[PDB]
DNA sequence: GCCAAGGGGAAAACACCCAAGACACCAGGCACGAG
DNA sequence: CTCGTGCCTGGTGTCTTGGGTGTTTTCCCCTTGGC
């Protein structure tokens, strides 16, 4: 089934009621999955531009953390 | 009350110690794959690398639903709307 | 090494927090125990009837003239429904709307049935909402003025267009009046302190209006209450009792000098009936459209007005033998939060934690406050909220959403201070169900050790003392014996200072 | 329908865009077309718009990609009581399928409508709209130029007044 | 430019006793400040700005200016 | 107190710069505690990077720093 | 007398607040799906 | 194996626009005045 939807709008609402956000308008869902979509591109881009120059072609929890420092997300609980 | 729906959820706020992943996993390792494969081929996800995205992204959405709350509430407004999303990213500079 | 600079904040609290707790379940029971005896608010309702018989109804020209009509003493309309007669109480009708449509005026009225009837919690307000019913009706009449005729066709239409939305407005004003009229106690008088030095402020702002646009007046103190009247002579009185509480605003960093009034009922304003009441006036420039006399100015003026409300404020207190102390916000102790819609500054007082810089105006009274919850506190977000539970759990729980993070130690402090009970919560499930479920069974409720369910269970309540807990996966990190080796080629070259 | 056909077996019997989401005026609307003007039933307010106002006709767009915006520049403007509007803004959806018969005959439709439409058909609203009141007001769709921005939407994020909106560059 | 310099330099000296005194300042720190000064004060009521087209108003509030920093993460 | 100094119209001119249209006097006050929040940290950072190069005054090359360091750098400028 | 300049009055264009209502969101319930 | 995701319904509640204020500005009426 299409991954897209696999952010189910469930997902979303969990996360939205979360971020303390009370009505959602349907809209937002469709946004949601763009931004998400946004978001994760370019952490994946970074991921693969880590995984480069490790020479490698199997995407590590390292690149994503190498990565999401990169952002200003930077991640605990992985590594050694 | 001593009945179900009543304990069990009452005190799984306190149960929730745990950092339960809201997206379903397969649902969006699929998605990373998806993704992953709109970038590249021949790329093994690690499913560590698929929970670090998980749970980045997860707490980062809840982080533009903060944003989204604010700025709904900005426009004295408790249902967000797209502009919000888009007033708090734009706000937030965090734009391609 | 032992660089921390004290005892966190919460272990010196978490005594009397905890104490807090046992007091507070102890006090629950046997007021919700006690309080289980009270009960309900019961209701009435009545029929639309137009006229009581076909006698009684109108023979009015228009109705003889095939011309819808409208019988304004009868709070009803009288059309020609296929050359019948037909009343239709006002009381009926949603509303009208007219469309010209080439050579035709449409004249279209809805009226409530089910499904029209939108918005209302009233879903089904008839009688017999299983019966059929008439949603609309809608006439046309040529533009044009037929031969013969004392009107165009269209002429009735546009008369009793205009006249029904006149009937109807004034309709539905008078039931209005009947909604917010209802429930008020007859405040017995005032007693205005006549030849005496009553104490006066006169640039005020009164919040709500009365009539449609603000007017200022001047505030007085008298024998048993306050009195603003306007510059347009309205007289608005205030017993002293019937003050909850009296709260000033000094003008510090606001635009405005504000006397807040917290009510223990709801007074009419005329237009709607308020429980806050507001007093105030301008600071400065609120328009500037894009200099120590104006800045000056300003320190002036407002010192003058802070003074003069200040000194407004002792007159009074000594007036009513300080039974109105004029809590002021311990500004200091102010944070970032929303109780209804917009962002603003909550500050508590000696009694109570509000803002009144905004409107609608905020206000808790602190006495009513059975716990506080601080849902969605989490390391990851960068804001929470807080819940009040009430004293009388019939009455709806308030969130004070987005309160910023930052706040969390300082105003667990304030409740501390307080002797404010509240607990944390990462998850914010339903207190409607909540309060119901408690509401029904309360002996239950506490017998599972009531509010204690909301305990992260932080240190060892014996009732629960292993929580929900089990071993993750994992041997407590132990670093095996092997794994120390390593450390020897900390080679000991003597790289330079 | 029990109802429906008794009134029906004593009765004496163009067509209905159903369920149509405008933005001007706001509200949902369903299009009965007849012969000269559209009679846009509300649900407590209705307007009939002759063709013969209809300035233009604009098919817009929307930056979301996923929604259109389509434009129906109006002279006279319709007296929204004492309101007015120059134009009739529709919003639909890409995907927000309907199905459409018309209350004529196919020699009728294809008298009036060259063959480049039939008496029943089905299809993207948007689409299909536009294609139906084209021919009802003859107007052209008015569409955006090679316009495409930075952020590929043909129109641009602003505001105008006490408001924002989408400028678009036609 | 548009602060008196005057004003911005006895105020920067001032805030930098609260540190530490002796502290004074080329010309080009105290500029370079101000350059600096300027553009932040610009981007956030350009923010602000959309604050308040978001809100439907064109009169800015400080909350306002405090929804921007909120959002910008500027505080702690 | 010579942030009080930071005069009403200096500040109204960014704003207008910042295309607002219209302000509220509260703006002033607001603005002017923005303005010695950024100034704080910039200064302390821009105090404790000239603290390194053992120097009393401050440089541009020190203050570049501060704001770089802070992502509100600077421009036009080289060596 | 013919022809022209000025102050003033009534109004228009704007940024903003208050009221109503309709749709569009969550809540409720029975069912299919794939973790 | 059965909890999670989803199609469908009603309601609300809550976001939209209409009605309205009064401020910043212009076009117009009124009247006196100069060649």
């Amino acid at each position: 089934r299409d991954n897209i939807q696999g952010i189910t709008k469930p997902a979303i609402r969990r996360l939205a009621r979360r971020g303390g956000v009370k009505r959602i308008s349907g809209l937002i869902y469709e946004e949601t999955r763009g931004v998400l979509k946004v978001f994760l591109e370019n952490v994946i881009r970074d991921a693969v531009t880590y995984t480069e120059h490790a020479k490698r072609k199997t995407v590590t929890a390292m690149d994503v953390v190498y990565a999401l420092k990169r952002q200003g997300r930077t991640l605990y609980g992985f590594g050694g | 009350r001593y009945r179900p729906g009543t304990v069990a959820l009452r005190e799984i706020r306190r149960y929730q110690k745990s950092t339960e992943l809201l997206i379903r996993k397969l649902p969006f390792q699929r998605l990373v794959r998806e993704i992953a494969q709109d970038f590249k081929t021949d790329l093994r996800f690690q499913s560590s690398a698929v929970m670090a995205l998980q749970e980045a992204s997860e707490a980062y959405l809840v982080g533009l639903f903060e944003d989204t709350n604010l700025a709904a509430i900005h426009a004295k407004r408790v249902t967000i709307m797209p502009k919000d999303i888009q007033l708090a990213r734009r706000i937030r500079g965090e734009r391609a | 090494e032992r660089t921390r600079n004290e005892m966190t904040a919460e272990e010196k609290r978490r005594a009397h927090q905890k104490e807090l707790a046992a007091q507070l379940n102890e006090e629950a029971k046997r007021r919700l125990t006690e309080q289980k005896g009270e009960q309900q608010i019961q209701k009435a309702r009545k029929s639309n009837v137009s006229y009581k018989n076909p006698s009684l109804m109108p023979k009015e020209p228009h109705i003889r003239e095939m011309k819808i009509y409208i019988d304004k003493k009868y709070e009803t309309v009288i059309m020609p429904v296929f050359g019948i007669a037909t009343p239709f109480h006002i009381a009926t009708i949603k509303n009208i709307s007219m469309s010209v449509e080439g050579d035709y005026t449409y004249l279209r009225i809805n009226f409530y049935c089910p499904g029209s009837a939108l918005g209302r919690n009233e879903g089904n307000i008839f009688p017999n909402p299983e019966a059929t019913f008439v949603k609309e009706i809608t006439y046309r009449a040529s533009n044009i003025k037929a031969p013969g005729e004392q009107t165009v066709p269209a002429l009735n239409l546009q008369n009793a267009f205009r006249i029904i939305k006149e009937v109807q407005k004034r309709y539905k004003t008078r039931e209005a009046e009947e909604k917010e009229k209802e429930g008020i106690v007859k405040q017995d008088s005032l007693v205005i302190n006549l030849n005496r030095s009553n104490p006066k402020l006169k640039d005020l702002y009164i919040r709500p209006n009365i009539a449609q646009k603000r007017m200022q007046g001047s505030l007085e103190a008298h024998v048993n209450g306050f009195r603003f009247t306007s510059v347009r002579g309205d007289k608005v009185d205030i017993l002293y009792n019937n003050i909850k509480h009296a709260l000033f605003q000094p003008c510090d960093g606001e635009m405005i000098i504000v006397l807040h009034f917290h009510l223990k009922n709801a007074i009419m304003f005329g237009k709607k009936r308020h429980t806050d009441v507001q007093f105030y006036t301008e600071v400065g420039e609120i328009t500037t459209d894009l200099d120590l006399y104006a800045e000056q100015m300003e320190r002036e003026m407002r010192h003058k007005l802070k003074t003069a409300f200040k000194n407004f404020i002792e007159k009074v207190e000594a007036l009513t033998k300080e039974e109105l102390e004029f809590e002021v916000p311990f500004r200091d102790l102010g944070f970032n939060g929303a109780p209804y819609r917009s962002t603003c500054l909550l500050q508590p007082t000696s009694s109570a934690l509000v803002n009144a810089t905004e409107w609608p105006p905020f206000v808790v009274t602190l006495d009513e406050v059975e716990l506080i919850h601080f849902e969605r506190v989490q390391f990851h977000l960068k804001n929470f909220d807080m819940v009040i539970v009430y004293k009388d759990y019939s009455k709806k729980v308030t969130m004070i959403n987005a309160i910023p993070v930052a706040s969390l130690d300082p105003i667990k402090e304030w409740l501390n201070s307080c002797d404010l009970k509240y607990t944390e919560g990462v998850q914010s499930l339903n207190w409607t169900k909540i309060m119901k479920t408690i509401v029904d069974d309360p002996e239950g409720f506490f017998e599972q050790g009531g509010w204690s369910f909301l305990e992260p269970e932080g240190e060892g309540s014996d009732a629960e003392e292993g929580d929900s807990e089990s071993e993750i996966e994992d041997e407590t990190f132990n670093p095996s014996e092997d794994d120390y080796e390593e450390e020897e080629e900390d080679s000991d070259e003597d790289y330079s200072s | 329908e029990a109802f429906a056909q008794n009134v029906l077996s004593k009765a004496d019997v163009i067509c209905i865009f159903r369920e149509l989401q405008c933005l001007t005026p706001r509200g949902r609307y369903d299009i009965r077309i007849y012969p000269t003007f559209l009679h846009l039933h509300g649900k407590t307010f209705d307007y009939k718009i002759p063709y013969t106002t209809v300035l233009r006709l604009f098919l817009l767009p929307h930056k979301d990609q996923r929604q259109m915006f389509f434009v129906i520049s109006l002279d006279p403007p319709i007296k929204q009581g004492q309101t007015r509007y120059h134009f009739l803004i529709l919003l639909f959806s890409k995907d927000e399928d309907i199905s459409l018969t018309l209350n004529m005959n196919e020699e009728e439709v294809e008298k009036r409508f060259e063959g480049r439409l039939t008496k029943n058909m089905s299809g993207s609203l948007y689409e299909m709209v536009s294609r139906v009141m084209k021919a009802l007001v003859n107007r052209k769709i008015t569409v955006p130029g090679n316009f495409q921005g930075h952020s590929g939407a043909q129109c641009i994020t602003c505001s105008y007044k006490a408001s924002s909106g989408l400028l678009y560059p036609l």
